[PDB]
RNA sequence: AACGAGACUCUGGCAUGCUAACUAGUUACGCGACCCCCGAGCGGUCGGCGUCCCCCAACUUCUUAGAGGGACAAGUGGCGUUCAGCCACCCGAGAUUGAGCAAUAACAGGUCUGUGAUGCCCUUAGAUGUCGGGGCUGCACGCGCGCUACACUGACUGGCUCAGCGUGUGCCUACCCUACGCCGGCAGGCGCGGGUAACCCGUUGAACCCCAUUCGUGAUGGGGAUCGGGGAUUGCAAUUAUU
């Protein structure tokens, strides 16, 4: 039973062919299994078909609802990135739109030196934690001299 | 003389205390009582309370 | 007129209670009102647990306080004087009546 | 038929037990026929009553274990059910024959106490051998399939299988023979 | 035979595939992307699950006839896993339950009750027992 | 001039009252054929005194039972112990004695529990421990 | 002779015996109404389902809570210097329910930070008796009480069906538990009633469990830390992120 090629290199990752095509796509940065399952469904691809049992036609169908959300009736509050905080744009960021999205949020917090931006900076826990018991990375010292 | 001799103090630890020793810190609110744990257990017994369990 | 009229008894010792019930049943059924018996609603039970000491030193010991509250109701089918008259009469010890209007 | 009792489906009159040792230790026939593995049943209330339990319930209680299953009984009895209806396919003997053939060849008629690592050797009552026959094959099933795609159900079924024509091949046997070689060194 | 004669299980499939052949009783539009409650973390694998949540509506008004929306979101009530503390037990979604009960009168089977709440009309219990013998004569019951 | 009983089984805070009449079969319980209470894994310990006394005395009579309290295992023992609680009281009132004292026999020398009531309630918690014989840890040094 | 033990007080287990209940019910029918034939019958009648509506019907089994009753090693058989008692068994709701209370003498135990209980010492207007801001949360590291997990005796998605102890509008103080309708995916918002409580939330539709679907031994859909972005509620104020 269907004998064809299963693996597709899906934007700049590869999609392995053999999990269900829900949870094949996930490998992707950015989509989550939440918003994976609204892409399907909106895109009318079945359910019960691995990544390998999907045409080089239905895939395009797949990508072009998970880059442009908003027009394909997926509402505003999946959307991962809401009233971009540099030009108001709301959008799905996916595969190193997120790297960089992180990178510059980093940057435009430390730029200003906010409290958050330092604790980036000095590697710490940036929420409120105690961090008297937890981390705990480094080694051990010894009281003797 | 002053106009700044008090700032809300309307829930929380600042609004309460104990209506026999005036402490804070430790207080019984159930059914209405409003007195210190260490208070209640000395007049536990005039208001009616018996311990049996 | 004949009205029908409800006393609610509340106290925490339970004998006062039951023998100021009796016996308004007794002055109640002298003059044949047809008072309809009492009415047992269920006791309360007040809670209140707290550590022992005065400090926060020793074992954990805890005290567990409680207060108990027993209510019943009796109902009398009778003019009002009657009724208020002998409900004023025989009450000597600490136990809580209310009478009402009409319960009915 | 209405004189006589099934788990369901299995009889019981057909049963027979071989070690005169334990004809007092098993329940199966007659009086301790049941309909269901799952009775109230005081048993641990005083010394010697567990022995009145029937076996088939007492395979029961000794399954639920390892902390994520203290107390889910009515899963324990639908396992139990299940594992009977394989025996069945994998012998075409009857279920609880085979039951009793792998609790009389898992009881180790021989131990070693410790007085002092100083051992020595020591006897079993025959209470002592059926609650360590038990314990050891319910564990072999757990043990069996703790991270494989086998079914307890599956596991436990092929265990008393491998058990009740002892073997080599499960569990109850080789420990029961290694605790008693240990025995018959320092006897 | 009426409801309680039948096994509740196959009894609610047939009403699902029943009110899902008529054409009427509308959706909401977001049928498709809705999680159903606080506390899941995914949405319904059967994509009619609109039909049947509303089947098992219209019978728990059947056996309880005083319902109103903040019971269906207890009746679908369920337990929350909060991450790394204990689980704690969380409500339905209020809207979807609103929802529901308001496709149901559009079938005339509910009617808004005296006091508050709903009620299945005379017409909704006939609905009901037909399936239910129409249960009970497929499986033989 | 009817001819009616009801008695009472109990078993851990679950009461179930069976009310038993002048009839022919059905045996009901809640509205529901006994063939039809959840947890149907136990299906043959509610099954078990019809089973065990044969439809015969089960043919003049029909019982139905009101059960509430408890959880879903701990009704099972409620029902069971009930229904066949009753079935020795309307022989007891309404046949002869001797008839009586052969359900009775049939019946405790079979299953205690379903005539005598097990006597078990939860103890109560302590102060220290987690529940009513643990105790915390210690750590002493 | 006195105290402690025991006795005692509360609680759990049994009463189809008593007392008596629209703020608990049940059975009946006076009912009537709905619905299906689901069975005789036809569809009514015979019946079946009802937390549908009634009764100025009958009663107290279920509910509630008062007075008494019951268990005494009392009966039977062994072991006991035939004593004090132990062991097994019968009848039984039960032959060992769980707590509270507790002695003499002490400890350099803890508490002056519970007290308008308190000796002595100190400070007392440049205060050690008030407002604004920060801290008690600061993180190379050592320990203690814990929570969630390492999965198939499982995770996810539907479906089905069961509790018990409780609290509830606040006397300064100023806030309570929530039904039912509507709006919103969700947290939540607006509207309009009940409750000072066996009366309303509430027949407290609790989780595990139970039944059916997807996954497949792979750090996998196990696990859910850490981190980005956005939306509400509390409050005078949420940044070191209250929730
Ligand atoms: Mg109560
Ligand atoms: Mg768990
Ligand atoms: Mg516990
Ligand atoms: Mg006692
Ligand atoms: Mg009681
Ligand atoms: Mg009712
Ligand atoms: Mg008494
Ligand atoms: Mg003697
Ligand atoms: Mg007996
Ligand atoms: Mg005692
Ligand atoms: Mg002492
Ligand atoms: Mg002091
Ligand atoms: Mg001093
Ligand atoms: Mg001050
Ligand atoms: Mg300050
Ligand atoms: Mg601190
Ligand atoms: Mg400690
Ligand atoms: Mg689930
Ligand atoms: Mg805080």
């Amino acid at each position: 039973p269907e004998k064809f090629q299963h693996i597709l290199r899906v934007l700049n990752t590869n999609i392995d062919g053999r999990r269900k095509i829900a949870f094949a796509i996930t490998a992707i940065k950015g989509v989550g299994r939440r918003y994976a399952h609204v892409v399907l469904r909106k895109a009318d691809i079945d359910l019960t078909k691995r990544a390998g049992e999907l045409t080089e036609d239905e895939v395009e169908r797949v990508i072009t609802i998970m880059q442009n959300p908003r027009q394909y009736k997926i509402p505003d509050w999946f959307l991962n990135r809401q009233k971009d905080v540099k030009d108001g744009k709301y959008s799905q960021v996916l595969a190193n739109g997120l790297d960089n999205k992180l990178r510059e949020d980093l940057e435009r917090l430390k730029k200003i030196r906010a409290h958050r931006g330092l604790r980036h900076f000095w590697g710490l826990r940036v929420r409120g934690q105690h961090t008297k018991t937890t981390g705990r990375r480094g080694r051990t010292v010894g009281v003797s001299k | 003389q002053q106009l700044y001799w008090s700032h809300p103090r309307k829930f929380g630890q600042g609004s309460r205390s104990c209506r026999v020793c005036s402490n804070r810190h430790g207080l019984i609110r159930k059914y209405g009582l409003n007195m210190c744990r260490q208070c209640f257990r000395q007049y536990a017994k005039d208001i009616g309370f018996i311990k049996l369990d | 007129a004949i009205h029908r009229i409800r006393i609610t008894l509340t106290s925490r010792n339970v004998k006062s209670l039951e023998k100021v019930c009796a016996d308004l049943i007794r002055g109640a059924k002298e003059k044949n009102l047809k008072v309809k018996g009492p009415v047992r609603m269920p006791t309360k039970t007040l809670r209140i647990t707290t550590r022992k000491t005065p400090c926060g030193e020793g074992s954990k010991t805890w005290d567990r306080f409680q207060m108990r509250i027993h209510k019943r109701l009796i109902d009398l089918h009778s003019p009002s004087e009657i009724v208020k008259q002998i409900t004023s009469i025989s009450i000597e010890p600490g136990v809580e009546v209310e009478v009402t209007i009409a319960d009915a | 038929t209405p004189d006589i009792k099934l788990f369901g489906k299995w009889s019981t009159d057909d049963v027979q037990i071989n070690d005169i040792s334990l004809q007092d230790y098993i329940a199966v026939k007659e009086k301790y026929a049941k309909y269901l593995p799952h009775s109230a049943g005081r048993y641990a209330a005083k010394r010697f009553r567990k022995a009145q339990c029937p076996i088939v319930e007492r395979l029961t209680n000794s399954m639920m274990m390892h902390g994520r299953n203290n107390g889910k009984k009515l899963m324990t009895v639908r396992i139990v059910k299940h594992a009977f209806e394989i025996i069945h396919l994998l012998t075409g003997e009857n279920p609880l024959q085979v039951l009793v053939n792998a609790i009389i060849n898992s009881g180790p008629r021989e131990d070693s106490t410790r007085i002092g690592v100083r051992r020595q050797a020591v006897d079993v009552s025959p209470l002592r051998r059926v609650n360590q026959a038990i314990w050891l094959l319910c564990t072999g099933a757990r043990e069996a399939a703790f991270r494989n795609i086998k079914t307890i159900a599956e596991c436990l079924a092929d265990e008393l299988i491998n058990a009740a024509k002892g073997s080599s091949n499960s569990y109850a046997i080789k420990k029961k023979d290694e605790l008693e070689r240990v025995a018959k060194s320092n006897r | 035979v009426t409801v309680k004669d039948v096994n509740q299980q196959e009894f609610v499939r047939a009403l699902a595939a029943f009110l899902k052949k008529s054409g009427k009783l509308k959706v909401p539009e977001w049928v498709d992307t809705v999680k159903l409650a606080k506390h899941k973390e995914l949405a319904p694998y059967d994509e009619n699950w609109f039909y049947t949540r509303a089947a098992s509506t219209a019978r728990h008004l059947y056996l309880r006839g005083g319902a109103g929306v903040g019971s269906m979101t207890k009746i679908y009530g369920g337990r929350q896993r909060n991450g790394v503390m204990p689980s704690h037990f969380s409500r339905g979604s209020k809207s979807v339950a609103r929802r529901v009960l308001q496709a149901l009168e559009g079938l005339k089977m509910v009617e808004k009750d005296q006091d508050w709440g709903r009620k299945l009309t005379p017409q909704g219990q006939r609905d009901l027992d037909r399936i239910a013998g129409q249960v009970a004569a497929a499986k033989k019951k | 001039p009817l001819q009616s009983v009801q008695v009472f089984g109990r078993k851990k805070t679950a009461t179930a009252v069976a009310h038993c009449k002048r009839g022919n079969g059905l045996i009901k319980v809640n509205g529901r054929p006994l063939e039809m209470i959840e947890p149907r894994t136990l299906q043959y310990k509610l099954l078990e005194p019809v089973l065990l006394l044969g439809k015969e005395r089960f043919a003049g009579v029909d019982i139905r039972v009101r059960v509430k309290g408890g959880g879903h295992v701990a009704q099972i023992y409620a029902i069971r112990q009930s229904i066949s609680k009753a079935l020795v009281a309307y022989y007891q009132k309404y046949v002869d004695e001797a008839s009586k004292k052969e359900i009775k026999d049939i019946l405790i020398q079979y299953d205690r529990t379903l005539l005598v009531a097990d006597p078990r309630r939860c103890e109560s918690k302590k102060f220290g421990g987690p529940g009513a014989r643990a105790r915390y840890q210690k750590s002493y040094r």
